[PDB]
């Protein structure tokens, strides 16, 4: 649904 | 032990260039574009801030989606307005440092219909006129200024994180030493610029909603903005939303 805002918050920074 | 503002001091994004080619003439379709392509780049920044602000990433995974899918525009409005205010005393809106919004610009077809709600807000600032931490705690109150009308997953630990930053607000107002009287006119003033962003915001929505949906109009909006307006969009035909009030 929302992917790329999911893959952001979960990706490390 | 740093202070809380000093945090969300360290963590202000860096300034992104819109990569606007001055060499070729303007266009109201030509300088929408490209802003829309920048505020793509300004949202991806914007995760990255959010993640590093105290307390957010303490809250549900769905919450933190949440309240960045809310407050993306309230966001981006307020710190344009104060990258704006901050350049100049002037009518300009400083997008990028190579695509300022300045008078010429301004008096292009159908630019000054939403380039005015972004002027409000530079022109509020200049008016109240902020202060660097007052500014900080206030852009973190924007992203957490609206929740789903039926709460978040972590809405006990979000209504303490909250607290903290309206807390964080009234120190920034003391350091600036003036009367008790005047620190509660202060704090009015500003939680009352703060309540009148859900109607700034309101404004620019309605315009960019109506842009994105109308492929006719051949308006480009990056991944990152699309998927934003697309799960937006059906939260506020269902009145999925409680923004979150100061004042009455
Ligand atoms: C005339 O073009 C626009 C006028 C207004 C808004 C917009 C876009 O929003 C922003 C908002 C802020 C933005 C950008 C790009 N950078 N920053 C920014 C943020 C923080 C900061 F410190 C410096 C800069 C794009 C929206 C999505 N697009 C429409 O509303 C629509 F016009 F396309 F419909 C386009």
């Amino acid at each position: 649904e929302n992917a790329l805002l999911r893959y952001l918050l979960d990706k490390d920074d | 032990t740093p202070t809380l503002v000093s945090l969300l001091e360290v963590i202000e994004p860096e300034v992104l260039y819109a990569g606007y080619d001055s060499s070729v003439p303007d266009s109201t379709w030509r300088i929408m574009t490209t802003l829309n392509m920048l505020g793509g780049r300004q949202m991806i920044a914007a995760v990255k801030w959010a993640k590093a602000i105290p307390g957010f990433r303490n809250l549900h995974l769905d919450d933190q989606m949440t309240l960045l899918q809310y407050s993306w525009m309230s966001l981006m409005a307020f710190a344009l307005g104060w990258r704006s205010y901050r350049q100049s005393s002037a009518n300009l809106l400083c997008f990028a440092p190579d695509l300022i919004i300045n008078e010429q610009r301004m008096t292009l077809p159908d630019m000054y219909d939403q380039c005015k709600h972004m002027l409000y807000v530079s022109s509020e600032l200049h008016r109240l006129q902020v202060s660097y931490e007052e500014y900080l705690c206030m852009k973190t109150l924007l992203l957490l200024s609206s929740v789903p009308k039926d709460g978040l997953k972590s809405q006990a630990l979000f209504d303490e994180i909250r607290m903290t930053y309206i807390k964080e607000l009234g120190k920034a107002i003391v350091k600036r030493e003036g009367n008790s009287s005047q620190n509660s006119q202060r704090f009015y003033q500003l939680t009352k610029l703060l309540d009148s962003m859900h109607e700034v915001v309101e404004n620019l929505l309605n315009y960019c909603f109506q842009t994105f949906l109308d492929k006719t109009m051949s308006i480009e909006f990056p991944e990152m903005l699309a998927e934003i307006i697309t799960n937006q969009i059906p939260k506020y035909s269902n009145g999925n939303i409680k923004k979150l009030l100061f004042h009455q």
